[PDB]
Order: C-alpha cells, then structure tokens, then sequence
RNA sequence: GAGGCAGUAACAAUAUAUGUAUAGAUAUAGACUAGGGUUUUCAAUUUAUUGAAGUGAAUCGGUGUUAUAUAAAA
RNA sequence: UACCCACACAUGGGAUCAAUAGGAUACCAUAACGAUGAAGGUCGUAAUAGAAUACGAAAGUAUUUACCUAAUUAAUAUAUUAAUGUAUUGAUAACCCUUUGAACUUAAGCAUAUCAUUAAAAGGAGGAAAAGAAACUAACUAGGAUUUCU
C-alpha cells in the first residue's frame, strides 16, 4: 500500500500499476527505467526486448563507477553501458499489466504515454556467510518498490 | 544406529511428536487466527543430546 | 595437529542419564553423577548461588503440599462413614 | 448420562455386571471412530460413566470393615483405617500424660484453692 | 495383600480396536491373520489368551511390534478357516 | 491477589484485577438489571440478574426507548443482545447491537429452570432483614 | 538503527529442429560397528511445506561367565 | 550527462507524549513436611492436538494417585517367641545451639597486630530457640532468678 507521489488532475484516462517489495537489486532497476519517462508505451516494450537480446545498452549514470567502454552508447552521447537480464524481466512485467486494463476500459493503447516512474528502497532480508579464521560476516539483499502510471496524450 | 537401548527408543519417539505445526483446525478459531509454532527444530541444524 | 584436525576424533560418549535428576550428568565408568552425585543417600550442595533457584520448593507439582495448605486455612471435609467409625474406637 | 443415585440402590452382585456391559460399550465406540464418524460428545459420556460407577463399588466395600474392626484398640486396627493428622503429631504425647504430677504437688494445692477479690 | 482391592483384568482392557490399514487387509485374507492394536504393558502369552475369550475362535500365534509412534500392535494367526473375515465383518470393520 | 480475590482496596489496578478474573457466582451478580415499578411493588427488592428470553427495555445510550427480547448471554465479555436493535458492519447493518446489561430495564420475566424458586426465596430473606432493625 | 569504499573483491556458469531420446564430460564401487534420528516410501502444492503409510524372530545381537570385594554388543 | 543548493510530495526507522491484569520497599497475621511413602524427575491421558497448563489406566477439569526416588524383601539398635511388633534415615537456603576455620585489606614497606570469636564447610531442633531461682553486687541509712530497651 505505498502512496504515489503523483499529482492526478484527471481521474479518467490515468493508469497506475504497482508491485511491492520485488526480489531483484535496487541498483540495476534505478539505472534501467532512467530513460523510460516521456515515452509511447509501444516504444518500450520493443526498447526492452533489445536489452535481453543484446542489441541496445542501457546508459549508466549515477552508479557507474568499473563499467567496460562499448559503441552502442553513442546513442545517448555516453561512453558506458550494460546490459541487465533480471531487472528488465521484471519491468516487462509491469508494462504488460498496464496494457490489458486499456483494452477492458476499452481506451486507445497508441495514444497513451509513460508519465510517472519511480522507485525507492525497501526493508532488508539478512543472510549470512563464513570467512578465514572463524569469522563470520552479513550478506545480506536489498530490494525495492517499483512504481508507474500511465497517462493519455492530448 | 539400529542398536538401542530401551530408554533411548522412548525418549526418541516423545521427541518427534512434539516437532510440528499448529493443527488446521484449531488454526480458524479467534485465538489462533495468526498465531503459529515457534518452537519447531531441524534435523541438521541443532542436535538433540541424547546419547 | 591440535585443532582442526584432531576434532575428528571425538566420538566417544561418557555422560548419561541419571535415575534421581535426570540431567545428562551420570559418568558411565566413574559411576557418580555430577550433579547430584546419586549413589550416595544425601543430595549435593549446588554450586552457586543461581542453582539453588533452578529446582526449589515449590517449582514442581506439590502433589501433596497444595493439600496440606489448604486444610490449614478452610476445614477439612469429612466422610460420614468414616466419621462415625472413629467415635468407635476405644 | 447417568446418575451417580441409580448405582447406591443395586446390590453388590449387580453392580459388577454394569461394569462389563459398560466397558463393552466403549469398545463398538472406539472402532467407529476409526471407519466412520462419532459425535463430538460421545465418548466422553461413557468414560464418566464408569468413574461414576466405580467409586460406588470402593464406597461398599469399605463399610464391611467398618463393621468388622467396630470396637478394639486402636493397635489393633489396620493402619489405613486409623486416623491421620501429620507425622509430628502422632508422636506427640497426650493431654492427659502431660498434666499428671507429683504427689507433693497436687496435694498441696488442694488446700488452698483460688480466691477471688476486689480493688485495691 | 491389600484391604479392598482393584478388580480382576478384564480382556476389554488388553484390546482397544483393529487396524483397516491396507496391509492388514492383505494378512486377512491371503493369511488369514488378525492385525490388532493392544495396550503396552501386557506380553505374548496374555494376549493370545484374551482373543480365544472375546471371539471365540481358538489363536495359535501373536508376533508382537512396536512402532515409531508409541503403539503396539499384534499379528494373531487364526486356526480354523474363515474366521477372520467373519470377524471383521461382525466388528464393522 | 491470584484470581478472583474480592478484596477490600482503593488502588486502581486492584479492583480492576478482579473484574476481569472472576468466576463462578461473582460473574453472574456483575450483570444485573434495574426493576421496573410495577414490579418493584411485588417482590420488594432492587435488582436481580439476567437470564435468557426475558422481556427488556433500553433506559439510556443511542439505543433509547426500544424494547425487545434477549438473544444471546456472553459471560466473557458482559454483552447482551436485545431485539430490534441493528448496528452497522463492513457488508450490512444486519448485525444486532451489543449492550451492557446496566443500561437496561426489564418488564417481563421468565420461567425457566426453577426461576420462580430463586425469587421467593430472596423475598423471604428480605422482610427478616427488616425485623431485625425495629 | 543506518552510510561511504561499491554493485568493487571473491565464487558459479555441457551439445543438438523434436528429447521418458542420440551423444559428451568428471568421479573406483559395496557391506558391519561408533555417531545422526524420520532424513525412508507415496500423494498434493513449489535437497522446500503439509498429510498418510511403513520396522513381525525357539535357531540375528543384548539379557549369561569371568580378567587374580561395582569391568567385554570383537 | 555528472557534481551543488532551495522548495514541495513519497520511502526507511522507532525517538517523544499519553495509558498499564507488571515490579520494588515498609508493616501485620501464619510459622502447617516425610515408611499411613515427602521434595524432585521420566513416561502417558483431549472426539478432531503442537507450545503452555491441569491431571494418573477411575487420567486436559469425596475417592483414585503409572515408574524411578530416604526407596526399604534393606541398614544400626531394642522387645517377645529363624519369624513378628516398635523407633531412626530424606527436604531447608531467614532467625537459633555446637564443631572446624582462612586470605584479600589497614599499618602509606612488613614479620607480632587488624580485617575476625567473620565468609565458606559440617552436625542438631522449635514456632520460636538458648538462659533461668546467687559457692552474686557492693563498702551504703545498703540491694536481690533470667531476658530486652535507654
Ligand atoms: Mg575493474
Ligand atoms: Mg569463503
Ligand atoms: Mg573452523
Ligand atoms: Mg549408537
Ligand atoms: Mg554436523
Ligand atoms: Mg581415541
Ligand atoms: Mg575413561
Ligand atoms: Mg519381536
Ligand atoms: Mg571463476
Ligand atoms: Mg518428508
Ligand atoms: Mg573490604
Ligand atoms: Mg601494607
Ligand atoms: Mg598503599
Ligand atoms: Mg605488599
Ligand atoms: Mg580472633
Ligand atoms: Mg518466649
Ligand atoms: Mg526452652
Ligand atoms: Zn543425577
């Protein structure tokens, strides 16, 4: 039950969709859905599927430091890129459930346009590991909430 | 190990009845709507000293 | 080597139950409990100050004690038949 | 359910020939909790029924040695029908034994009894 | 050696019921042997005495069990043929 | 103070141990009802506590006026639910209302299971209390 | 209770257009005792969770004798 | 695009304030164990039962009381004629009566001294125990068993 920071000015024509607590890392799914703001909804799904199949890099920005150099960052002006399997399955995931609820309040699905996207961080699950020497140290995983809404164009 | 006492076999059974979780029936009840066992043990985690 | 790997030589059980406590504390070959050291008739002065609490008066059943109090505060209900017997006695 | 009155009107002979037929009565009442189904108060009726029935039987028993032992000593008796109070007070003497005295005593003070006076 | 005493053992306290496992039911028939569920205390030569009282047909041998969860169960071979199916029948098993 | 004490105090949180932890007949006397003055003029006494099918009528609370028949006794929780009356839930306002028997009055009685020898026997022990006095 | 260093050190990653098969690759294997105690078998739901079933002795071990005032599962 | 600042909205965590079937201290009453089997332990009993809690084959709400346990078909002694009867044995964690008995510490070091007729340890009883009717105190114009307070 997280509350969107979003502003609704119009209740008809806006499309939320949420998942709580999702078991993949936070840093990867922060540096993917960077770039998906103003966008077709159409344009993303066809983007994403390149990411899997190794055809289109995702630009890293904020949490980049040790990334190889490649040239099909030049798209974005950029000089690093990765390729993420698991965080993008689980933003496909997202964009499918969008798409069904247009077609069951019968709206037009090229009209509409990707408007707020964000994520945040989540309580910790603990683990555990044994070192050299008798020592033992934490490994534990972060997850995250992913949250987006989708708007109709003018 | 296949060769056991008399002792040894009574106290082993009392041991196992008393791993397991809260029955379903009693579980639907307004006291135990939530409530589950905290008590329960693994075989491979923690022994039993028995001997 | 002293540590790791003499550690796999340790499968030999010495301590057993005791009849009169029931603790894990019973020597197989010096034939003495631990903790109560049981063959002898008078039980063994605990430890510390700690032990004396573990096991005392009153932290069992009191099978008989509960009835011994409460006789002392509200009279003991009497059977008909066995009290007109005593009157009998000589 | 059965009353606990019913068992004090029978005899000693028919009391034991209810014990049977009632302890048969749980044995077609196990066997059904395995291949069909019981009623959710069944069984517990007839357990009681035989604790009710039982301590009839060692109260009957009890007044035949009421009977035999009537008038004795009390070293005579059997020790579970003596009287019991505590182990300190058994051997504690009576009040009669602990009040008799010395004849110099007791025949003095029967001389001179006591008096009953007024203010100073 | 008591004053008032306990009654006598009855054979309605030995036995409780009779197992409808899907092995007992295969030593009814091919074997023609009764599985029962006796009381833990009592050995071999009383409960083969108990079941030639309560059933009336005559038992030769009891191979006696105890299993992991605290029972003990007795395999009584039956002399004559067709009595335990007759047995169980009657019992309602 | 273990469980259903019944002491004489002044603190707080002794009085209120033996609330929650009583049994037997201190539980009963707890939940009693006010006469009405009909009946007051026949038996004699104040009060006298609450059995099952009695006629009962509301003296006070959002519920005032209304007079019904008692459903259910629940000594756990010393509620009572009287006829007539609706309280609103998740799905509908179907569910009876749940009271507090010291809000409520009652009418007419109800016969059952030697109830009228419990209230010749009070009106008996009342009258020698007054003989005594005079 | 939660940071930086940092998604950094350190570990895991066999082939087939149709497959309950055709191939490749690494590791000797199986029984009694000491220790473990339901991990056994099956069903349903995804090295997990719940529920049933399963250990049958006149001749296989203990219970017997002793090691110069408590000793043997070889 | 990254780095910095300002404002608005959402995550993370359990501080502040309010409550309370819990504790702490002082006073008053009681001061009831055990061979007629104690205190404590092991295993079992619920119509559908795991923890907790109550209870013994009469077993999850006025009698019964499974098996060990001083645990006893005994041991140390007395009485009657090898057998029978009687008395003792175990539990305590405060107060009471005996036995045995330290050191740390203080002396600005330390060895007599002090801590100390103490702590630990052992034996023996009761609701209280021990003491108690001058082979005394005094030097006065003489007092009067024991115990406790100033
Ligand atoms: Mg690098
Ligand atoms: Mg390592
Ligand atoms: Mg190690
Ligand atoms: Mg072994
Ligand atoms: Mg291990
Ligand atoms: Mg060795
Ligand atoms: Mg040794
Ligand atoms: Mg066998
Ligand atoms: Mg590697
Ligand atoms: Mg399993
Ligand atoms: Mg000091
Ligand atoms: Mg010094
Ligand atoms: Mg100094
Ligand atoms: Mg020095
Ligand atoms: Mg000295
Ligand atoms: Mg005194
Ligand atoms: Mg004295
Ligand atoms: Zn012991």
């Amino acid at each position: 039950a997280i509350n969107f920071a979003y502003d609704v000015v119009d209740p008809t024509k806006v499309i939320k969709s949420q998942i709580d607590s999702a078991r993949v890392s936070f840093k990867k799914t922060r540096e993917t859905a960077n770039t998906l703001r103003k966008r077709s909804l159409l344009n993303a799904i066809s983007y994403l599927n390149n990411v899997v199949v190794k055809k289109e890099c995702v630009p890293m920005r904020r949490y980049a430091r040790g990334c190889g150099h490649t040239r099909q960052a030049r798209a974005f002006n950029q000089r690093k890129g990765r390729w993420p399997k698991k965080s993008a399955l689980a933003l496909l995931q997202v964009l499918e459930n969008i798409k069904e609820q247009a077609v069951e309040k019968g709206l037009e699905v090229e009209k509409l346009d990707l408007d707020h996207v964000q994520i945040c961080r989540a309580p910790k699950v603990f683990g555990r590991i044994f070192r050299a020497h008798g020592r033992v140290n934490p490994f534990n995983k972060s997850p995250c909430h992913i949250l987006v809404a989708a708007k109709v164009r003018d | 190990g296949s060769r056991k006492t008399e002792i040894i076999k009574t106290r082993l059974v009392r041991a196992r009845r008393s791993n397991r979780a809260i029955p379903a029936w009693k579980s639907e009840l307004p006291e135990f709507k939530d409530k589950y066992n905290m008590k329960r043990r693994h075989w491979r985690a923690k022994k039993l000293k028995i001997y | 080597s002293k540590g790791t790997a003499s550690f796999g030589k340790k499968n030999k059980r010495n301590h057993t139950l005791c009849k009169r406590c029931g603790k894990m504390s019973y020597h197989k070959q010096l034939r003495k409990c631990a903790s109560c050291a049981y063959p002898q008739p008078k039980m063994r002065t605990p430890g510390s100050i700690k032990a004396r609490r573990r096991n005392a008066l009153g932290t069992g059943r009191m099978r008989h004690l509960k009835k011994v109090i409460h006789e002392h505060v509200h009279g003991k209900k009497v059977n008909p038949i066995l009290a007109a017997f005593w009157k009998t006695i000589k | 359910k059965m009353d606990c009155q019913s068992f004090r009107e029978k005899n000693i002979s028919e009391l034991e020939e209810e014990i049977i037929n009632l302890k048969n009565d749980l044995l077609q009442l196990r066997q059904k909790k395995v291949s069909s189904t019981v009623e959710p108060d069944e069984i517990k009726t007839a357990r009681k029924n035989i604790a009710k029935a039982l301590r009839v039987r060692h109260e009957k028993l009890l007044e035949e040695q009421c009977k035999k032992y009537e008038n004795m000593p009390l070293n005579k008796i059997p020790k579970e029908l003596r009287p019991k109070k505590t182990r300190a007070e058994r051997r504690k003497l009576t009040k009669k034994q602990a009040n008799r005295k010395v004849p110099k005593v007791w025949r003095r003070e029967l001389k001179n009894p006591k008096i009953y006076f007024a203010y100073t | 050696k008591r004053i008032i005493p306990k009654p006598d053992i009855v054979p309605q306290d030995i036995i409780k019921n009779i197992h409808t496992s899907e092995k007992a039911m295969r030593n009814v028939e091919m074997h023609n042997t009764l599985v029962l569920i006796v009381d833990k205390k009592f050995n071999k030569r009383q409960i083969r005495n108990a079941v030639t009282k309560l059933y009336g047909c005559p038992c030769i041998k009891v191979n006696t069990l105890i299993d992991f969860k605290g029972r003990k169960k007795a395999y009584a071979k039956l002399k004559n043929d067709g009595d335990a199916i007759k047995i169980a029948g009657q019992s309602g098993a | 103070m273990l469980a259903g004490r019944k002491t004489k105090s002044s603190l707080r949180k002794k009085q209120r141990k033996a609330l929650f932890t009583a049994v037997g007949k201190d539980r009963l006397k707890r939940m009693s009802s006010h006469l009405s003055e009909e009946l007051r003029s026949q038996y004699g006494f104040r009060s006298f506590p609450v059995a099952v099918g009695d006629i009962v009528k509301v003296h006070s609370g959002p519920y005032k006026g209304k007079e019904g028949q008692i459903l259910e006794v629940f000594l756990k929780d010393y509620r009572i639910t009287v006829e007539g009356c609706l309280e609103e839930n998740e799905e509908k306002e179907n569910v009876p209302a749940k009271l507090h028997p010291c809000n409520v009055t009652f009418v007419k009685f109800n016969m059952d299971n030697g109830r009228e020898k419990q209230l010749e026997e009070k009106k008996i022990a009342r009258v020698q209390h007054i003989e005594r006095e005079q």
